RNA sequence: AUUAAACCUUGUACCUUUUGCAUAAUGAACUAACUAGAAAACUUCUAACUAAAAGAAUUACAGCUAGAAACCCCGAAACCAAAC
RNA sequence: AACGAGCUUGGUGAUAGCUGGUUACCCAAAAAAUGAAUUUAAGUUCAAUUUUAAACUUGCUAAAAAAACAAAAUCAAAAA
């Protein structure tokens, strides 16, 4: 449940998870449907993470 | 069945040629304790590039432009 | 009946306009027509490679023909010119044998002198020169 | 299909290019529906490229008809009295451009 | 084949004619209306399919379960007929086991 | 069914200006459904091509066929209307520019064979049309002479081309 | 949300104007040309 | 080449004896080629039809100078 | 049974009159090959196939450049009879940045650093 | 292809099968119309909402809901019941 | 008007591992007819192949010695 710039949570989104890959996350944007696609589990890194942003 | 001349000759020039192809591949010029490991960088990256690709596929992206862009169908001149 | 084909006019005309020259009920006759337009067809595209091998062979023909009007055989004409470094083509040496006599009996100077140098030479053994007409132009 | 059509030898019209060169085409008509969308690349064309067309090619009188139509159509018409007409029917704009171009040409 | 030498009547649609204007209207009488009646009730047809849908087989059952008993003797012995054709087809024919 | 024959008597022409050839007038006639096959009536309708008016009479009236009578018949109908009706001066000079046969609606019925098998049989009909052309009949067919044979032998050598080249 | 800017440049939207979603429909084959007919796939 | 000579390249003459101008008459394209292979169930509608771009040159002149 | 071969070893060891022959020394051997295909695979077996795409010689009479040591030299000698091996010889030395697009490949054999299409002089 | 319809050159009808083979063997006088792949258990794609989904009864340790996506035609000798 | 068992209607769209047929285009890939069981060998199911999608990492050719044999394949370090 995205709303506004998808594109600017990517970029976060690559950057964040990079160091812990080694190498860039594939990700797929869905402009239409507002959600965000990411290879591999990283859910809980993710639920922390959009937590530290207060959303 | 009698072989032609014609049939001879062209043998002949073949097997010429394959036999200077045994004088060239007589003189090897590294030996075979000196070739091993001098190309193994190459190698090894190589395989990282097939990798990389196998391991890549995703779905593309989707774009609302794409969707809302159908509207166009209906343009006109007002 | 709630769907019938409504087009079956033109497709049948599709193929009976490529047999209206036929003879026979070829010609009118769709269950006949479409056998024989296939048939046409893959003739026609097998005809397109067997015309440029025709071409040649009636090329060779006639510069033999001409070729021989001067003493010549059609060997002896083609490679002494291309010993001389021209590249005139088969199709190029029959045009200047039917529109150019005075040009092609040249030719046929210049393949037969060629040759002849080439006689002296092997007989030469190296020692001799090389011929006036048999040097060859460098290109780097 | 070469025995089942006509032939000809190569040939131009008034021996175009000897003295000076002639453009063969003289006219061509496009004619538009303003609301259908069938014909919304022609639509594009004129737009952006007619006017640039005609420009480029002085010679050649273009005629622009917008009416209530199911089909856009180009018609083009040459010196010797030859006519050629093209559907346009729901074709892209760079399509009916590069289909223009080689009429002229 | 042959061609039909004259241009057909033409077809005269109406677009705004009630039933085409008003089309759709009260598709949404539950959620809007406080669900005491499912959009469902608002199709007409034959009493076996209103808000139902099924496979040939499926349709000639339940017809026969909603109107089965005020059936015609010939209507009843060819829906019958159908059911066991049908019965051996979906359950004994095809390509996938 | 089709009957466009009849229909062709009735095309007017514009009035011709002095200076031109007078036309020669046309008829058109046909009997459509006559009890003979239209295969054995195209022998009677082949021979009396090109000749007059007269001289297909005289052949016909000694012809033992059935379809003789009746291509007499019609002929002799259509000289009738051709004087009373197309502004024909003279009876006898008309010609037949064109005689032909067609077939006609058929039918059916049954041939008895022996073992209780049958056939399919037809009763024939067939349709007979002339045009009759004001003039004398065209003159008759001339054979080339040799040294017409030789002229074409040479136009088609002067023709020749030198084939696939330049 | 520049999306719905986007709207108010582009045409009515209408029922001539509707499209599925990308993919959201297969195509469903008829044994009728060569490839899926004549034998038909069994 | 001339009447009375000729001059021949070994295999190209230079570009100071001979210069040859030539003009575009017309861009165009061929007839339909048809191109049809012999297969089983051969069918008439297996047919690829080829049309290439041609393109159709005067010679406007040929000038040659003293320059052997 | 038709089986993979094993050549002796003594075919590939020269003669002193081979060497005047092909003008090829026995030190300072050749670095590179150039190796065209000029028979075809079909009718051959298998292995033979394989190779001669690991070598790159899917397409007849182009040539490829190939590394003159042993464990290349083994895959040559399995399609020794498919191919020519011709010596890589530079005239003008190697090919550098400036030159790289200036080459040709001769008939002969040689690299050329400076291909111009104009007459000697 | 050709200046030229035929001459010259090239060319072992179609379908079905037979082992991938046709000088085999079936089928077709020709025209017009008619004349034969059909289902959602699992899987895939597209969306809604999401530790929950579904307009009651169901599934759920990211699921669940909806959509789309599928499986021919003609032909026996027979057998049985009731009439004639 | 063709009885080792009449004819008509119905059951009935009987059934047929058998014969025949199975209607537009384009692109791509492609087995093999091997092993096993079957009143099974005119069929079917499984293996094996082939194929589509997805996941992530070594595969193919080659392969010293060295064993196993008896005195060209199996195995497969390094390399290329
Ligand atoms: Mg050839
Ligand atoms: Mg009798
Ligand atoms: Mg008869
Ligand atoms: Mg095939
Ligand atoms: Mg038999
Ligand atoms: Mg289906
Ligand atoms: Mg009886
Ligand atoms: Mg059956
Ligand atoms: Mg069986
Ligand atoms: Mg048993
Ligand atoms: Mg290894």
């Amino acid at each position: 449940k995205v709303e506004g710039d998808i594109w600017a949570l990517q970029k976060d989104v690559e950057e964040f998870l990079s160091p812990l890959l080694g190498k860039t996350p594939i990700t797929q944007v869905n402009e239409v449907t507002g959600t965000l696609r990411i290879k591999g589990y990283f859910d809980e890194q993710l639920k922390a993470w959009l937590l530290e942003k207060g959303f | 069945r009698t072989v032609s001349f014609q049939a001879k000759e062209s043998m002949i020039r073949r097997l010429e040629v394959e036999a200077e192809n045994h004088y060239w591949l007589s003189m090897p010029y590294m030996t075979a304790e000196q070739e091993c490991g001098h190309a193994a960088e190459r190698r090894a990256q190589a395989f990282e590039a097939i990798k990389a690709a196998a391991t890549s596929k995703f779905p593309k992206h989707r774009y609302i432009a794409d969707q809302l862009d159908h509207l166009n169908i209906s343009k006109k001149w007002s | 009946l709630r769907n019938r084909l409504t087009d079956r006019y033109w497709r049948v005309q599709e193929v009976l306009k490529h047999a209206q020259h036929f003879r026979g009920r070829k010609n009118r006759c769709y269950r006949l027509a479409v056998r024989a337009v296939t048939r046409a067809f893959v003739k026609c595209t097998k005809a397109r490679r067997l015309k440029k091998r025709n071409l040649r062979t009636l090329w060779i023909n006639r510069i033999t023909a001409a070729s021989q009007e001067h003493g010549l055989k059609y060997p002896a004409f083609i490679v002494n010119l291309i010993k001389c470094q021209v590249e005139l083509n088969r199709k190029v040496l029959v045009d200047l044998a039917i529109y150019e006599p005075k040009t092609f009996k040249s030719l046929a100077a210049l393949a037969k002198r060629r040759q002849q140098e080439g006689f002296a030479a092997a007989l030469g053994d190296g020692k001799e020169p090389e011929g006036i007409f048999s040097r060859v132009v460098q290109y780097h | 299909t070469g025995r089942g059509t006509s032939s000809r030898f190569l040939t131009s019209v008034l021996h175009n290019g000897l003295g000076r060169y002639v453009q063969q085409l003289q006219r061509l008509s496009l004619s538009l529906s303003r609301d259908a969308p069938s014909s919304r690349g022609a639509r594009e064309f004129v737009e952006r490229e007619v006017t640039d067309f005609a420009r480029r090619n002085p010679g050649v009188v273009v005629y622009v008809n917008p009416r209530p139509c199911a089909m856009p159509r180009i018609v083009a018409e040459y010196l010797n009295g030859a006519v050629r007409e093209e559907n346009v029917n729901s074709k892209s704009v760079e399509e009916i451009k590069s289909l223009v171009q080689k009429l002229a040409d | 084949a042959f061609v039909r030498l004259t241009l057909p009547p033409p077809k005269v649609v109406d677009r705004w004619n009630e039933k085409r204007a008003l089309f759709g209207v009260y598709d949404n009488i539950g959620i809007l209306g406080n669900f005491e009646k499912h959009p469902k009730e608002l199709i007409k047809g034959p009493v076996w399919l209103r808000g139902w849908r099924g496979n040939e087989l499926q349709r000639c059952v339940r017809k026969k379960k909603f109107v089965g008993n005020r059936m015609f003797i010939e209507d009843l012995h060819n829906l019958n007929k159908r059911i066991s054709y049908l019965y051996k087809h979906f359950n004994r024919h095809g390509k996938y086991r | 069914i089709s009957r466009k024959w009849e229909k062709k008597n009735k095309i007017v022409y514009p009035p011709q200006l002095p200076g031109e050839p007078r036309r020669p007038a046309e008829i058109y006639h046909c009997r459509r459904q006559i009890k003979y096959s239209k295969d054995k009536m195209w022998y009677l309708a082949k021979m009396i091509r090109g000749m007059s008016i007269d001289q297909a009479l005289a052949q016909l009236e000694f012809n033992d066929k059935k379809g003789a009578q009746i291509i007499k018949e019609v002929l002799l109908e259509a000289q009738d209307m051709a004087v009373r009706d197309h502004n024909v001066e003279f009876r006898s000079n008309l010609h037949i520019a064109e005689s032909t046969s067609g077939r006609g609606q058929c039918l059916k019925r049954i041939r008895y064979h022996g073992r209780g098998r049958f056939g399919i049989m037809e009763k024939v009909y067939c349709h007979y049309f002339v045009k009759l052309v004001e003039g004398p009949p065209p003159p008759p067919e001339v054979p080339k002479t040799a040294v017409d044979h030789a002229k074409d032998y040479i136009q088609q050598l002067r023709s020749r081309t030198i084939i696939h080249t330049l | 949300g520049t999306s719905l800017d986007l709207l108010r440049s582009l045409p009515r939207v209408s029922l001539a104007n509707l499209k599925p979603s990308p993919n959201s429909r297969k195509r469903e084959r008829r044994p009728r040309d060569r490839r899926r007919g004549r034998k038909c796939g069994r | 080449g001339a009447d009375n000579f000729t001059l021949l390249g070994k295999p190209l003459l230079r570009k100071e004896l001979v210069r040859v101008e030539a003009t575009v008459i017309e861009k165009t394209e061929s007839w339909p080629k048809i191109n049809m292979k012999f297969r089983k169930r051969k069918n008439f509608r297996k047919k690829k039809i080829i049309v290439n771009p041609q393109t159709i040159l005067r010679i406007n002149t040929i000038e040659i100078a003293p320059r052997l | 049974k038709f089986t993979k071969s094993r050549i002796p070893d003594k075919v590939f060891q020269p003669k002193p009159e081979d060497h005047e022959k092909y003008g090829g020394d026995p030190q300072n051997p050749h670095k590179l090959h150039i190796v065209t295909r000029i028979r075809s695979t079909k009718r051959r077996p298998y292995w033979e196939k394989d190779t001669i795409k690991m070598l790159g010689l899917q397409k007849a009479h182009s040539p490829q450049i190939h590394k003159n040591i042993p464990s290349v030299n083994a895959k040559l000698k399995v399609v020794k009879h498919l191919i020519r091996i011709q010596p890589l010889k530079l005239p003008q030395g190697l090919p550098t940045e400036e030159t790289m697009s200036s080459t040709c490949l001769k008939s002969t054999g040689e690299l050329v650093v400076q291909w111009h299409l104009k007459p000697v002089e």
